[PDB]
């Protein structure tokens, strides 16, 4: 554990909490700055990870 | 007196233009070999060298999990037809870009990162910058098309990237991946199949065929993990994005 920051562990573990989230919960609820929020969504969603939702951005988990 | 140089770098981060700047009315257009996707090529002139450059598809990493750009750019890194690399980074998405770097210059191929877009970007401290990567960072202005030169030095006298441990991965998983490396050719250096292990972890379907004998050895590589790590590629990438965060911090 480098650090005592964002683990993109972290932003699964609490998407799997609360089910979806916008990146800007995300980045306060988990006191991480915005870009480095949007970076780790992208590539958990290339991965296949997470999925975005267009309803404006709501992140949650699977492919 | 030749020199190979690839040009690689995400989608929409200058790559056309720069590799425009630098060869001009020198380039040839084909396709890579197998394929459609074009792979085109230009020559230019360095004070020491004749470089043919080969510009690589716009690429977020080399992680295949249909886009062929990971599988192209990947692929043709491994083959060893570059002797040295030009990563284009935009200065402006720090935190996007440098997967892709932190890749390349954990594989240990010779780089230069051009950095771009310096003035749509944050302020960067180019030499800490420079310094955490183990690599050179010329800044470049190409609304202008100045540092040009500077690359071009940088091509001239950069042989090898400083040797430093970028990445702190979990135990298990440098376990297994050094597992796997015992059990693929010898004709594939040894930094080369530790890294070849940790993205078959992490799910590059490409870097698994590559790999030969291990491809079918990857599933007790999981298993052995079962006791310890849940999901080993989010682990790699996530620790991948913890030196990000480090790199990020340290130089903006
Ligand atoms: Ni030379
Ligand atoms: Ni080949
Ligand atoms: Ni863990």
């Amino acid at each position: 554990p480098l650090g005592s920051m964002a683990s993109l562990m972290e932003v699964r573990d609490m998407l799997a909490l609360q089910g979806r989230m916008e990146a800007k919960q995300l980045s306060a609820r988990l006191q991480t700055p915005q870009p480095l929020i949007d970076a780790m969504l992208e590539r958990m969603e290339a991965m296949g990870k997470v999925v975005r939702i267009s309803e404006q951005e709501w992140w949650a988990l699977r492919l | 007196q030749k020199l190979t140089v690839g040009l690689i770098g995400n989608p929409n981060s200058g790559k056309t233009t720069l590799f425009n700047q630098l060869t001009g009315a020198r380039q040839r257009v084909g396709n890579w070999a197998g394929v459609t996707v074009e792979r085109k090529e230009g020559i230019f002139a360095t004070t020491d060298h004749q470089v043919t450059l080969v510009d690589l598809p716009g690429t977020y990493s080399l992680t295949t999990i249909t886009s062929l750009d990971e599988q192209i750019a990947c692929h043709y890194i491994l083959s060893g037809d570059a002797d040295m690399l030009i990563n284009v980074v935009d200065a402006s998405n720090l935190e996007r870009n440098l997967y892709l770097t932190l890749q390349l210059l954990e594989l240990g191929i010779p780089c230069v990162v051009a950095l771009n877009m310096l003035d749509i970007a944050v302020r960067i401290d180019i030499d800490a910058l420079a310094a955490r990567l183990g690599c050179p960072v010329i800044p470049l202005v190409s609304t202008r098309g100045r540092g040009i030169e500077a690359l071009k030095i940088a091509l001239d006298r950069h042989q090898a990237n400083s040797d430093l441990e970028l990445v702190h991965y979990p135990q298990p998983l440098l376990r297994e991946a050094d597992l796997l490396a015992q059990q693929m050719s010898a004709q594939i250096p040894p930094r080369q199949r530790r890294w070849l292990g940790l993205q078959m972890l992490e799910g590059d379907i490409y870097s698994r065929a590559y790999a030969g004998d291990a491809a079918d050895k990857l599933d007790i590589a999981l298993a052995n993990l079962s006791d310890e790590i849940d999901d080993p590629a989010l682990h790699i990438a996530d620790a991948r994005y913890q030196t990000i965060a480090a790199i990020c911090d340290a130089v903006s």
